[PDB]
């Protein structure tokens, strides 16, 4: 039933996860105990700009990705239509949370527009430019900067154009 | 005591399309990549670890049509496989 | 008739180590990560596919010395399993 | 035995192979007829510079490679101390092989000195740069500049340095 904390995401019944503790032994990520354990993800999504073009339809994708996440066990803070600078602050809150010691990994969610370099702020115009690169992403959340997730997996997650070509070539069929 | 320990690791990023190349967003329906994204999860969080879902959402865009566009997984340093064991 | 392909797909790249950092190479032994890399695909190549190998090397890598490097998967749009299927 | 093509190469029984099939129906990389195939194999190492030190023990990386990728089923062609120039040459020579249209796979591996921004040419210096950027390599490489290997797994390793930093940071025991 969708009517449970895990909503549309089919769950892993005990015959599944101990089959998966067969097909691979010592090489999986360990999962902290259900009762203790706080798991957060951080979703930034910038769909009001000074310059670019509304990003209609990223109220879809919110929705959808903070419930989604949740479903997976991860409190979610969302942030919305932040500059490049204020990417990085909230970033490096997110880093500092303290529930990341008592949690087994996190997810971490930005939604935007893009150019080849990155991801854009709020601010963002190509005449002066507001830019996240990928690369202050990980720096944020790597072991010097982030100690409390050494060993734990961190995903990223990046909707965002990387140019402007459409990504395409013709072949004779 | 203290120890050494690799400065990154255990990273795994996900983009919406390669590099150099548009992503695609419908005005109702929201970001293709993160619609497809979802409905992977849903269906594999159970079953298979994450870079085998994400494999599998690349999977979905293969046969591009007029807004085609191609996810592409990143500087990846997971060491095991990250299974979210969903309802555990 | 013509019809349109992804420009760029099935690519996987593998990188000695992390962005910023360093790689060794033994004088007599040749590069750790070279070596490595030829181990796990002697070992592995007739059960793995491609990506779970290069999990694997990283795996090895990872409790740290003084010369400590994290190789790292890159720029990945495999949308199938890669098996070498060795012997075939 | 060691003494057969595949070398120090556990084989794939057919009883491991068609359980393969099994586990992944249709998400393997299809492979030609062994009979007919056309693998090919490029290294490129640079092991004598002219501003930067001998990589000394780069000939056992290179026997090594070569041996492995021929046990693989790749006719492998090995160039050395190139600089980028020669290098992005080489690429798009390699790119052109008419081989590629009966094979079902590639192998590239770049053995150098290297700095954040990519592999180093044999005249490299600080003062006068000579980098083959890992984005170059992927652009030569794609549909666009080699169609014969749409559709097929491009495998690209990279032995170099990507930076001056020793990789770590200290945690307490």
């Amino acid at each position: 039933t969708s009517s449970g904390s895990e909503g549309n995401v089919k769950l892993c019944s005990l015959e599944e996860a101990q089959r998966i503790w067969k097909q691979k032994s010592a090489e999986i990520y360990p999962i902290m105990d259900k009762s203790s354990r706080t798991r957060l993800a951080l979703i930034i999504c910038n769909e009001e700009f000074d310059s670019i073009p509304r990003r209609t339809g990223a109220e879809v994708d919110i929705t959808g990705m903070t419930m989604l996440l949740q479903n997976l066990g991860y409190s979610v803070d969302v942030k919305k239509n932040l500059t490049a600078s204020d990417m990085t602050t909230e970033l490096e809150a997110f880093a500092h949370r303290p529930e990341h010691k008592t949690s087994d990994s996190t997810f971490l969610v930005f939604m935007s527009h893009g150019i080849r370099e990155g991801i854009c702020g709020k601010k963002h115009s190509e005449q002066v430019p507001d830019i996240l690169q990928l690369n202050a992403i990980f720096n944020m959340l790597n072991t010097k900067n982030c100690p409390s997730l050494k060993d734990k997996p961190k995903v990223i997650i990046i909707q965002a154009c990387r140019g402007d070509s459409p990504g395409v070539v013709w072949f004779k069929d | 005591a203290i120890r050494k320990a690799h400065i990154e690791k255990d990273f795994i990023a996900f983009c919406s399309s390669t590099p150099d190349n548009v992503s695609w967003r419908h005005p109702t329906m929201g970001s293709v990549f993160i619609g497809r994204l979802i409905e992977h999860m849903q269906e594999y969080a159970c079953s298979c670890d994450v870079e085998e879902i994400f494999r599998k959402v690349r999977f979905s865009f293969e046969q591009p049509d007029g807004r085609a566009q191609m996810p592409t997984t990143e500087r990846v340093t997971l060491t095991r496989c990250f299974y979210l064991f969903p309802g555990h």
